[PDB]
């Protein structure tokens, strides 16, 4: 189902 | 469940087109290669890729992924302008909100499919398109076009690959390569080569994957007995050339015919020609085209093979022909229209 993904540290 | 594992260009920078060439090896079910993204955390934030939604083969459901999340600064929803044949563009919602275009396609283990992404301004909205090549076969495909509601984006910034296992199966082992990695700068219209990435894991205290390069490519995996030599990430280079190895756009014009009132003028695409970007056509009343058009048809789209449209023409109208691929490389051709035609 979800599929992230990561922000800038 | 497989520990993620990143691989990110040293030099990447604010970009229009963004390309990559993919290979898989191993493909355990589940598996995101997402080989362009962008943009995290901010406005018109992407990614896309290919992903292996079930089974370990090409008897498993095999597709590309596509998706851009709802903006920040507008209410308006983002558009599916285009979708290929076996494309389907949907709402995502509880991981963020926007729109995902998921498209079957059958490619192949130890083949290679460039992934190319263009970004272009318009009537004060941002389109990003997704085309496709697929190396084996010499062939281009259009994908998706969606329609973002915000001007001034681009693929700003945050350029990397990651696979990920979505659902967890880590006992199963997913491996790819990739190589051939460029950006077309905002900045002049150059190219920047990614020559030099970094793979590292997504866990530093996670060993349970790997990497390294050939001469070629860049190679990592993850999940099963996967177990790094490389520690938490190493830097690579490969040797590929300063420049992409960009092709030629190459069409034949199939029409070119004033009847009835109706101007018919359509083209097609050589199968080894670059994806067609745009499209525009001048008619003029001589023979030279100097002067002002008589008519002019503009915006013809990507998806777009030519146009049909009633309009009055005198007797001797010649129509000059401007096809630009996603590479912004122009072919221009002069046609005579035949007044009668299917007659
Ligand atoms: C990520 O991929 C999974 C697996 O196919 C789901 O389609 C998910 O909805 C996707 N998420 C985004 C944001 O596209
Ligand atoms: C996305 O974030 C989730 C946490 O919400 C997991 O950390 C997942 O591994 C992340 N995936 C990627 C590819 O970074
Ligand atoms: C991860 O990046 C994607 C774009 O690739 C989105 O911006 C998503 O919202 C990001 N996730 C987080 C937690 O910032
Ligand atoms: C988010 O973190 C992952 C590792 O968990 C990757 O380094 C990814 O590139 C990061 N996102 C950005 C935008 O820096
Ligand atoms: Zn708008
Ligand atoms: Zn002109
Ligand atoms: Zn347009």
């Amino acid at each position: 189902a979800a599929t992230t993904t990561t922000p800038a540290p | 469940s497989a520990p993620g594992v990143y691989v990110t260009p040293k030099n990447s920078v604010s970009s229009d087109i963004i390309s990559i060439d993919w290979s898989p090896v191993q493909t355990a079910p589940y598996t995101y290669w997402a080989v362009h993204n962008w943009n995290q955390g901010g406005e018109a934030g992407g990614y896309a890729g290919f992903q292996q939604q079930s089974g370990f083969d090409e008897n498993g459901k095999r597709t590309l992924h596509f998706a851009v999340w709802d903006p920040i600064s507008s209410k308006e929803a983002i558009k599916a302008e285009y979708v290929s044949p076996t494309s389907v563009a949907s709402n995502f919602g509880g991981e963020g909100t926007g729109l995902k275009i998921q498209t079957t396609y059958d490619w192949k283990n130890y083949n290679w499919y460039r992934m190319t992404m263009r970004s272009w301004q318009e009537n004060g909205h941002t389109k990003f398109g997704q085309w496709l090549k697929d190396v084996s076969k010499n062939q281009w495909k259009l994908i998706g076009i969606m329609d973002f509601p915000v001007p001034n984006v681009t693929f700003n910034y945050g350029q990397t690959l990651f696979q990920a296992d979505w659902l967890g199966n880590g006992q199963d082992v997913r491996e790819a390569r990739v190589k051939n990695g460029y950006g077309r700068n905002i900045s002049d219209k150059k190219w920047t080569s990614w020559n030099t990435q970094s793979i590292e894991g997504q866990e530093p205290l996670n060993n349970n994957w790997d990497g390294g390069a050939t001469s070629e490519y860049l190679w990592f995996k993850a999940g099963g007995d996967s177990r790094s030599t490389i520690g938490t990430g190493k830097t690579f280079t490969l040797n590929q050339p300063s420049q992409p190895e960009i092709g030629k756009l190459d069409y034949d014009v199939k029409s070119t015919y004033y009847e009835n009132e109706k101007l018919n003028i359509t083209w097609q695409l050589k199968d080894s020609s670059t994806p067609q970007f745009k499209g525009k056509i001048e008619i003029y009343n001589n023979e030279n085209m100097t002067g002002q058009p008589i008519n002019v048809i503009n915006d013809i789209k990507s998806y777009q093979n030519g146009i049909s449209q009633s309009i009055s023409l005198p007797t001797n109208t010649y129509a000059k022909i401007v096809l630009t691929d996603i590479f912004d490389q122009t072919v221009e051709k002069k046609v005579k229209i035949k007044n009668e035609s299917p007659n």
